[PDB]
């Protein structure tokens, strides 16, 4: 059974540096593109950043240059580097993993998702 | 002399170029527009996972070095020109051998307006790599990616930007389809960022969608299984004296379930998973070794006790259709879904 | 503006047929390797295809220059112009650069006079394999590369700190092998026109048995539980119980064929040849027990009633038997 | 005489540049185009695609190489087209191709004393094309050759054929193996992509397989095995070993021919007429089988019936098998 | 000093010399002498209905511009002294893809007598168009062509003869033939005239008359025939009670046979008409499929009229091999005589 | 210092003459050279060649290349043997070859201060050698390499092997799958041509193919095959169509491992060792299929003698096949 | 049935010009070679010209420059033009067809065979 694990996050204050990190159990999830998304409370899934097996960056125009994304194809697991971190970016982040059919910044490409993890930012 | 004031035009522009300094060298950031016009998008090879994609692949930069006055505003020249003065190096990520053609003359051309902007297109045929996952097969849809960018130029040198909008920028002709097994959806035009040992990357990204056609699996493989199936249970309806009769129509369907077995994975690379025709095969091949070991037990029941024997022979002739047929809702609706 | 004007002092009096220090010392080259993916190994011809990003970096006195500017960072324009290492691979069967839409190459030179030189590489490598345990086998595919002309008092090699790097290991070509692990090493090989440092790549691969149970090993255990049938169709069936054990065999021969056309034409017994030899041993004694049991019919009918009782325990339990023995022979023993 | 010859070429070629079409900021130069077919061969359907060799001649006019005093046409050296200009004309369908080089580069550079310029080159290709199988083996292909210019315009450069429909010639002295060439035909357009408009012309075949090869191979092989299965209605229904070898044997081997056939074809996913035949013919003579079924099923309660069952399937079954002949053979030819 | 003396020749001659003119422009006809030394005879293939040929090919023609007088008489220089001065255009006009060998350097040689006679050789590998007629394969023999000559020049200005008589102008090495299922019985050495859109040129021509050997085709096809043919005979002998018996032999004889004629046309190209060996098969076919409907016939009368199906089956022992043996006859004189 | 070595290397190539050879118009130049042999793979019946990789090596001296005042062996980058003369050798039985190329040419030039040049190529050719396949499998072949000046007679050029007989290393380690090296051999002669008399070095190989492979193949099914036939022996006369079955599989399972072999190799006209037991098999089981068809018929007159039949097959037919195995093994080995 | 028809021909008066034809019906001769033989009455029969599918034209030491042939492929037909007729052509001329086994300029190496047409010069 594939486990989209989360840790890190959680409550910051006044911007900083919060990295989640994701790791992938069960099936080695390398040829796949493992991304993450931002869902804000009522509003909708935001698309954040994702990696492909050839190492290739993707972001979203409102997060380019803040979050940087990284893969540990070793270890099966990726993370997401939040910096610079404002109220606007609280919400629960998601981990996601898939091969990227019909695009790979549409939610419904992603055949694997996370539990989420919240992220609060006081300012 | 009507030639001759273009000619002392080029000569000028070519007098002190330096082709070894990118324009705007250690003053600005060399932008570059790029767009692809496929013009046939080539067959998909599952043996090699890779596809084959003929394109007319169109750049333009500006370099004020080319700067110029005359009557006419642009310098439609020749491709011999390209070679003298500075032109991207770009480079497809997953490209394996391509080709550049050469038939009559190389397929290049070159553009150069009054303000000094370049366009510069070539006429390549780009076999690139596409990983796939056949868990699905035949019934699968990949998305085969299409990355380029430059090769010695960083991305605070060198960035890569669509002419048009992003959509727009890759065009498929109408009538360009090679494919004998697939369907070209669409596709998906991106642009993102490679981290390497040597620096920062722009690396544009396109993405083609393909679905597989399943007519030809139908024919080749599923018929011929389900065929099979209903032969072995026609042995059903043979009296149970007819024991020479019977083991023949055991034996043979045992056989041809194995020839079909290993027929059908020769399309595949020799990957080292089940596929979704294996299962198939598997449990057809289960129904036909089931209904040869249903008559072994109808055979050594008989003659000792004849009633049993009959009532074994009357089940199985409904039990084995029925259960075929359940089979066959369940797996069909299973995988045409996803 | 005097970038041109650095270069052209650069390459004025530049003679590129001599190495850097061609009468002081050796020239020290560091070497990298980025692994793009390691293609399709082919066992018919034993060998395996490599895509990489090859590094090199050494110093040269000739190259230095004084300015703000700390590194030029040119294209391939310049490679031919300067002094490069004749660097080959010494196993390789046909290796090509890239060359679309411009030559794949790439050259940084330092203020210091340190230079870059990284270009891309699609090797055919030769890698011999041993194939006495197929499908249960391990090898290590090297990558050798050396200088053709340069002894080991002209130019030196050495690997970075951290020299062949991988990005997805699995995203490669790699359908029947599991990437493992990469050593590198370095030695010098003694030719007969001088000594020559020597550094190796070795590729630890291990192969995937899914296949093979799909290809041959389960045909080939449903062929001999077929043949099993026969023991439970009554004897007097001679037609019948010589049909079902007449076409198992000659089925069995069908797939000893097919098992073999993924090796090349080595002559030693692999151990899928083991599996399936020992198969056709049980497919044709069943057919030669009934043969016995046959003849055996009208002499001693009451004898011929034990013959083909004891079968429905005696091969059952043989095959069952030679499945355990062969399994952990090869793999928990070697 | 001969240092005379060496001077004007050497004068026209000083000062020359390569860089500019003729008329450069003028009106289009024209070129026509003529092709001498030297043979067609490699027709695959696996590849799609078709070898094309052929004496593909291009004649324009350029003031420059124009030269007075010398009565003659000057045959020169292949090698000197690498100083002139010369058409950027590409094969778009072209998937691959070469100009032969044995002994030297098969090329032609002849210059007439107005300026005008012959230049030929002898060229094979393997140009592409997309078959239409669904009829196969009896179809019909029309397969093409575009001809484009590359960089130039219909403003810079003008595409005709020379001599009209008499442009192309050869084409009658071929004789394929498995296709004969019905019908050539030579069209001139214009073509406009993103860049501007270019000329265009193109040369068509519509080629027609010869039957006479699938005849022997699958036709006659799937009739026959047909034929053999109507054997079992004359044997007797109480001989159940007989009668079930004989149409279990018809029933598989009819399933292998289907299957060997389609190797050496793409996995194109219709039906093509060939594979209505072959799934016609296993329809027949899985019926066969299942009549002889029905009658052992009913031999025991109902003897009678049961032989009257075989001696009416004497009948329809060879009289149904050339009904269906007939309908195909109709429908498709 | 001595060295220095042929650096000036070759300097003087090379002083002034146009390599874009034929010798002779506009005052004479250049003259080529030819002739080839055939080192190896390649393979003849029919599916794609060519050959393959390794030659040393020579070439002579005079040049009065490289006339000197020296301490020797004549230069063997190197083969980059072949592209400093003109040389003919010579091709091959049915040649498909040939190659000039340049390992370890270009394989060829030039040799200036002070006459100004020049002598070029070179080694290379052509493959030639062979069409076949293969109306009475495989007992079928071809002439396959060579034919060669200028590209440009047309006759009034460059024109070839050989080198001595036409027979001896071609010579083939005695160690050279790589024919598998051929064998080179002659040569024969010509000349003609083809006209153009262009104009009249000369074209010489060699003609390799080659004849199959059948050896491969008695073993792979005429034997596994035969045998089968002869095996449904030997149900004529089983007595008429073996109905499961004689019908095994029936059918698998027919099967066979359907095997057999699938698999004798692999090698050959999709012709459209019937071979020799076609007429074999079928033939063979027709008494395979024959021995099968007398059983019927004879399994039909059993019971009922048992004299006569007795009869059929003496009748039969006789007539089936007789007219097999008179057909072999017949089929054998007919085509080993041609 | 670095200086003087390029003032040096230029003196050395001004005025120098690249058409001429070494003592052009006197004595020959000699050549010698060394092998050293990094792979032997692809040998390949059907195509009838091999292919060799080698680091192919010549030496020989020219007086022009002689420099004073550096005591070094001055190893210069490999384009610079673009400027320099080489010899012209050349490979008679070569169909195609090539220099690798990555990274750079392979090929090395390195002068002496007596002007001696040794240059050194990694060559890599597909060579054709003809077999005479009458023993396969138990063959033994003989592929040769011929070496040859092409524009050069023994008047200009000699080659000669550098070392003697150890001027070919590395055949110990040569990997072949299917064949084993016995012998390796040097030769040199003189060949004459019409345009005259050239020297010329030739190594040769010889192969012995290894029969553990065509044991597993063909000689084991083709044995378990026959001794199948004979189980017909010990079944009752009066089962038919057991016997009858079990004798049709096995006469039709030679002919199809008879015929799937020779579809691996050249359509050769005469008979390999391997056909001549394939037919042998053929003709056990052929008979045994045959004198089953004399006990059917005799049976019903007189049971005694078909008994009698059955009896010493069961011995003569055993016996007479290891009988033919003796012979047949004994005189091809 | 292969049948190859002459036609042209007749009575020529002090030489000049005169066309020789001939039509093949029943077969298909695009790959083979189409030649010309003249048969003078008693002597023997003598190559003219030929012609195989390369358009390459082949004559004889007696009729060269002389007599042309040409192929009409489409209508697979052979002529010959008999320029500068002598009284010395006074003779049967033929038309054959073959593949030229052991040579196009022999009699023997064609297969199929015309009836004849009489050539007659007057002077
Ligand atoms: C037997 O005969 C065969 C032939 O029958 C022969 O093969 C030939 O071998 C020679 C070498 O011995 C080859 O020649 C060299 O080829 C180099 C590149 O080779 C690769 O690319 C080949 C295709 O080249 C095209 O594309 C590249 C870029 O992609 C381009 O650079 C080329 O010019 C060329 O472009 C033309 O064609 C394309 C279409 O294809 C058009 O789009 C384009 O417009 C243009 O018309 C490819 O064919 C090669 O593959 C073959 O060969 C390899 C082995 O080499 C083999 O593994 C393969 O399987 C395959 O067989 C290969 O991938 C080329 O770079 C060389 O040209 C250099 O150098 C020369 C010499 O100095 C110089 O004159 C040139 O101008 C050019 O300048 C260089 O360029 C460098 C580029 O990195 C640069 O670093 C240098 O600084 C310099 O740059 C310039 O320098 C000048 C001067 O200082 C300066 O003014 C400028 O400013 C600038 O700085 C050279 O051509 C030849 O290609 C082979 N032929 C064939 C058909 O392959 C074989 O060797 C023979 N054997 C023997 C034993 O004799
Ligand atoms: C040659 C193999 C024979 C196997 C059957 C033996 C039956 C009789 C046993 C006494």
């Amino acid at each position: 059974q594939v486990q989209l694990q989360e840790s890190g996050g959680g409550l910051v204050q006044a911007g900083g540096s919060l990295r989640v990190s994701c790791a992938a159990s069960g099936r080695t999830f390398t040829t796949y593109i493992m991304a993450w998304f931002r869902q804000a409370p009522g509003k909708e899934r935001e698309f954040l950043a994702a990696m492909d097996q050839g190492r290739i960056q993707y972001y979203g125009d409102s997060v380019r240059g803040r979050f940087t994304i990284s893969r540990d194809y070793a270890k099966n697991s990726v993370d997401l580097q939040l910096d610079g971190l404002r109220p606007e970016d609280t919400a629960v982040y998601y981990c996601a993993a898939g091969a990227g059919f019909w695009g790979l910044r549409t939610a419904s490409s992603y055949h694997y998702w996370g539990q989420g993890t919240q992220v609060t930012v006081s300012s | 002399d009507n030639t001759t004031v273009f000619t002392r035009i080029l000569d000028r522009l070519l007098d002190g170029y330096d082709n070894r300094l990118r324009p705007g060298l250690g003053e600005r950031v060399t932008e570059v527009k790029t767009d692809i016009f496929v013009t046939s998008f080539g067959p998909v090879s599952d043996h090699d996972m890779e596809y084959t994609i003929d394109v007319f692949f169109r750049q333009s930069w500006k370099d004020e070095r080319l700067k110029f006055k005359g009557p006419m505003t642009v310098l439609r020249l020749n491709n011999l020109m390209a070679s003298k003065i500075w032109t991207p190096d770009t480079f497809f990520h997953n490209g394996k051998k391509s080709v550049a053609h050469n038939m009559t003359m190389p397929n290049k051309l070159l553009r150069i307006t009054e303000d000094g902007t370049l366009l510069y297109t070539m006429r390549l045929t780009v076999r690139a790599e596409c990983p796939m996952h056949l868990e699905d097969f035949p019934m699968d849809a990949h998305a085969c990616p299409l990355k380029f960018g430059s090769y010695a130029y960083t991305r605070a040198e060198v960035v890569y930007e669509w002419t048009r909008e992003p959509a727009r920028s890759v065009v498929v002709a109408e009538d360009g389809s090679r494919l004998n097994q697939y369907d070209l959806l669409g596709q998906t035009v991106d642009s993102g960022i490679v981290q390497s040992s040597t620096g920062e990357y722009v690396v544009m990204t396109t993405h083609f969608h393909l679905k597989r056609k399943i007519g030809y699996f139908v024919i080749q493989t599923y018929l011929p299984c389900i065929m099979t199936v209903i032969l072995s249970q026609v042995s059903f309806w043979l009296n149970r004296e007819s024991v020479p009769a019977r083991t023949v129509f055991g034996v043979t369907t045992v056989l041809t379930m194995t020839t079909l077995s290993i027929s059908a994975r020769n399309s595949l690379p020799k990957v080292a998973y089940a596929t979704a025709m294996d299962w198939f095969i598997a449990v057809c091949y289960a129904f036909v070794f089931s209904a040869l070991i249903e008559f072994a037990t109808v055979n050594y029941f008989t003659k000792s006790q004849p009633a049993r024997a009959a009532k074994i022979d009357r089940l199985s002739r409904i039990a084995f259709p029925l259960l075929f047929g359940i089979f066959n809702l369940v797996y069909w609706a299973t995988y045409l879904n996803r | 503006g005097d970038v041109t004007v650095i270069l052209n002092n650069l390459l004025e009096g530049y003679d590129n047929k001599l190495r850097p220090d061609i009468g002081v010392k050796p020239t020290l080259i560091h070497t990298d390797m980025y692994v793009n993916s390691i293609g399709p190994v082919n066992a018919i011809n034993m060998e395996y295809t490599i895509d990489i990003f090859f590094a090199q970096t050494w110093y040269d006195r000739r190259l230095k220059f004084n300015s703000t500017i700390k590194v030029l960072r040119l294209n391939s324009n310049m490679v031919g112009k300067i002094w490069i290492p004749d660097t080959f691979f010494r196993n390789s069967k046909k290796a090509d650069a890239h060359w679309i839409t411009t030559p794949n190459r790439m050259l940084r030179i330092w203020n210091d006079g340190r230079v870059l030189y990284t270009l891309r590489l699609t090797i055919d490598a030769e890698c011999q394999l041993q194939l006495h345990n197929f499908p249960m086998d391990e090898h290590s595919c090297p990558l050798e590369f050396s200088s053709y002309g340069y002894p080991r008092e002209e130019i030196v090699y050495q690997w970075k700190r951290s020299s062949v790097e991988v990005g997805d290991t699995r995203s490669w070509r790699l359908y029947q092998f599991s990437f493992v692990g990469l050593r590198n090493t370095t030695e010098v090989v003694k030719t007969t026109s001088g000594d020559y440092v020597v550094m190796s790549v070795y590729f630890d691969l291990s192969r995937r048995m899914g296949y093979f149970t799909i290809q041959t090993y389960i045909p080939c255990t449903l062929i001999v539980v077929l043949s099993w049938v026969s023991f439970w169709i009554n004897k007097d069936a001679v037609p019948a119980r010589t049909s079902l054990g007449i076409t198992t065999v000659l089925t069995m021969t069908t797939l000893s064929t097919i098992a073999r056309k993924s090796l090349p034409k080595v002559s030693y017994v692999t151990a899928m040849d083991l599996f399936v030899s020992v198969c056709f041993i049980f497919v044709f004694s069943a057919l030669v027990e009934y043969g016995t049991l046959h003849y055996f019919v009208s002499s001693q009918p009451a004898r011929a009633a034990k013959m083909d009782s004891y079968a429905r325990i005696f091969f059952p339990t043989a095959f069952c038997l030679f499945n355990l023995v062969y399994w952990v022979s090869y793999l928990y023993l070697g | 005489n001969m240092s005379f010859v060496k001077e004007t070429v050497d004068k026209l070629l000083k000062g020359y540049d390569i860089r500019l079409r003729p008329d450069f900021g003028g009106p289009p130069v024209c070129v026509g185009m003529n092709i001498d077919i030297a043979s067609i061969d490699m027709v695959s359907e696996v590849n799609m695609d078709y070898t094309l060799t052929m004496y593909f001649q291009q004649y324009w006019r350029d003031k420059r190489l124009a030269y007075s005093g010398i009565p003659l046409n000057l045959t020169l050296d292949n090698r000197v087209a690498d100083q002139l200009w010369v058409p950027d004309t590409y094969f778009l369908n072209d998937k691959k191709s070469f100009v032969h080089g044995v002994t030297v580069k098969n090329r032609m550079i002849r210059l007439h004393p107005d300026g005008t310029v012959l230049y030929g080159l002898r060229i094979t290709t393997t140009a592409a094309c997309m078959m239409d199988l669904r009829r196969y083996p009896l179809d019909e292909q029309n397969c093409t050759l575009e001809i484009e210019s590359y960089g130039y315009t219909t403003d810079d450069i003008e595409f005709y054929w020379r001599g009209g429909d008499k442009a192309v010639t050869g084409v009658e002295r071929i004789e394929l193996p498995q296709f004969s060439i019905v019908e050539h035909r030579l069209v001139s357009r214009n073509v406009v992509f993103a860049t501007g408009a270019y000329p265009r012309l193109s040369l068509s075949f519509r080629l027609k397989r010869n039957i006479g090869y699938f005849i022997l191979q699958t036709y006659m092989p799937s009739i026959l095995i047909t034929i053999l299965s109507w054997v079992s209605f004359w044997i007797n229904y109480d001989a159940s070993a007989a009668r079930v070898a004989l149409g279990i044997t018809t029933v598989l081997t009819m399933t292998t021919i289907n299957t060997h056939l389609r190797e050496t074809l793409p996995k194109i996913p219709y039906v093509k007429a060939i594979d209505m035949y072959l799934m016609g013919c296993f329809v027949f003579v899985f019926l066969a089988l299942l009549e002889y079924a029905f009658v052992n099923y009913i031999f025991f309660s109902q003897p009678a019936r049961a032989a009257a069952i075989d001696r009416w399937s004497r009948i329809v079954f060879p009289f149904t098998f050339s009904l269906f002949n007939l309908v195909y053979w109709l429908y498709y030819v």
